[PDB]
């Protein structure tokens, strides 16, 4: 289920009330997160659970949850690179209902998108190195994209 | 080793006759008069070799002739188009002995990149060739290198001294291929300059 803030504590625990708030009622067994919990680490733990509990049938869950896991591991270690949060947002967009074979991956991407929406400053703090996907090959001048 | 035309034979070569035949070959190889014949882009690099920045006149091979009777070397530098092939054959037939042929460029060598309905696949389909130059085009110094190869071929050949005295057969030396001669130094190359610099 999507994370909610302190201001959402006043609405009733019904299906449509939580659904209009941007989350799901789910099992209605709520979990509180205090200020001492890093949201990047928490969402990393959640996505490690969800990626390792993929059944492996369909491509977006099976091959997109581990990418989000690796991005969150890099963000937790301070080795994030530009485009990582954009990749996470696109993963939340493309793992929604109907895109995957079952509802496991939409539930996987609900906390990630909610935490990026509400606690973006913790995710941007993990980006500390420039983007580098290629090493230099001696004798070949790279195509310097702008 | 030698090739006979009138057959693979041995070297036929008195001590005055051998020296004077060597002087004949030296005069022939140091006085080569190419024929002026423009086919395609390879001719542009050939006349680039004729100019001042290369100066093929140093070898004595700048005398360009518009008449095949006064030309000893025919440089087929260009594509052998089907309409031009009888012209090339007639120009080659109009030349006088001794006559040598250098194919310049992939078109003259084999047809090159034009395996097409209107191109003869190489000038050796109908005209004998003594020196082939790969390239498209070969650079002017490659033409000069082929000229030196032709001089080495000329200096090792035996031709009839006169049409009334002696053997009238033409002997052409079966020289070692340049590929096998340069295989010793070419394979030993390890590192080349990187293409990023100048
Ligand atoms: C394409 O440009 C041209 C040349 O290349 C530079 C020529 O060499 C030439 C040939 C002319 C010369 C080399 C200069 C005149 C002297 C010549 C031919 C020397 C001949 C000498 C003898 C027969 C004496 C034996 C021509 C005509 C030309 O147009
Ligand atoms: S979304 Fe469902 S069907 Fe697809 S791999 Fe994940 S658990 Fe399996
Ligand atoms: S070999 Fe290449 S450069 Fe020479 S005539 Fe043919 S196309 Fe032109």
């Amino acid at each position: 289920t999507d994370f909610l803030t302190e201001a959402h504590l006043d609405l009733p625990m019904e299906f449509e009330s939580i659904g209009k708030a941007g989350s799901r009622l789910g099992t209605a067994l709520a979990m509180a997160v205090d200020h001492e919990i890093n949201m990047v680490s928490l969402v990393r733990n959640l996505e490690e659970f969800f990626a390792r509990e993929s059944c492996g049938w369909c491509t977006p869950c099976r091959d997109g949850l581990p990418w989000s896991v690796k991005i969150l591991r890099a963000l937790e270690r301070g080795e994030g690179q530009p485009g990582d949060i954009e990749t996470l947002e696109q993963l939340c967009r493309f793992l929604g209902p109907g895109k995957t074979f079952c509802a496991h991956a939409p539930g996987a991407v609900e906390p990630l998108q909610s935490a990026i929406k509400y606690f973006r400053e913790e995710f941007e703090a993990g980006i500390k190195q420039p983007f580098s996907n290629t090493h230099l090959i001696n004798g070949i001048q790279p195509n310097l994209l702008k | 080793d030698y090739t006979l035309t009138r057959e693979i034979v041995t070297d036929p070569l008195n001590v005055f006759m051998g020296k004077l035949n060597d002087m004949v070959n030296w005069g022939r190889k140091n006085s080569i008069w190419p024929y002026n014949f423009g086919l395609s882009c390879c001719y542009v690099e050939m006349v680039t070799s004729f100019t001042a920045v290369h100066d093929v006149a140093r070898f004595g091979a700048e005398v360009l002739r518009a008449s095949p009777r006064q030309a000893d070397l025919m440089v087929v530098a260009g594509t052998c188009f089907t309409k031009m092939a009888p012209v090339i054959q007639r120009l080659y037939d109009q030349m006088l002995e001794p006559k040598w042929v250098i194919s310049m460029g992939a078109c003259a060598n084999s047809g090159g990149m034009y395996d097409i309905y209107s191109v003869v696949q190489g000038v050796d389909k109908f005209i004998p060739v003594d020196v082939y130059i790969p390239g498209c085009p070969p650079r002017p110094e490659a033409y000069m290198q082929a000229l030196m190869l032709l001089q080495e071929s000329i200096g090792k050949e035996r031709r009839p001294l006169s049409w009334v005295v002696g053997d009238q057969g033409v002997y052409r030396a079966n020289m070692q291929s340049e590929r096998e001669r340069k295989r010793g130094e070419r394979i030993a190359v390890t590192n080349l300059r990187t293409p990023d610099e100048i």
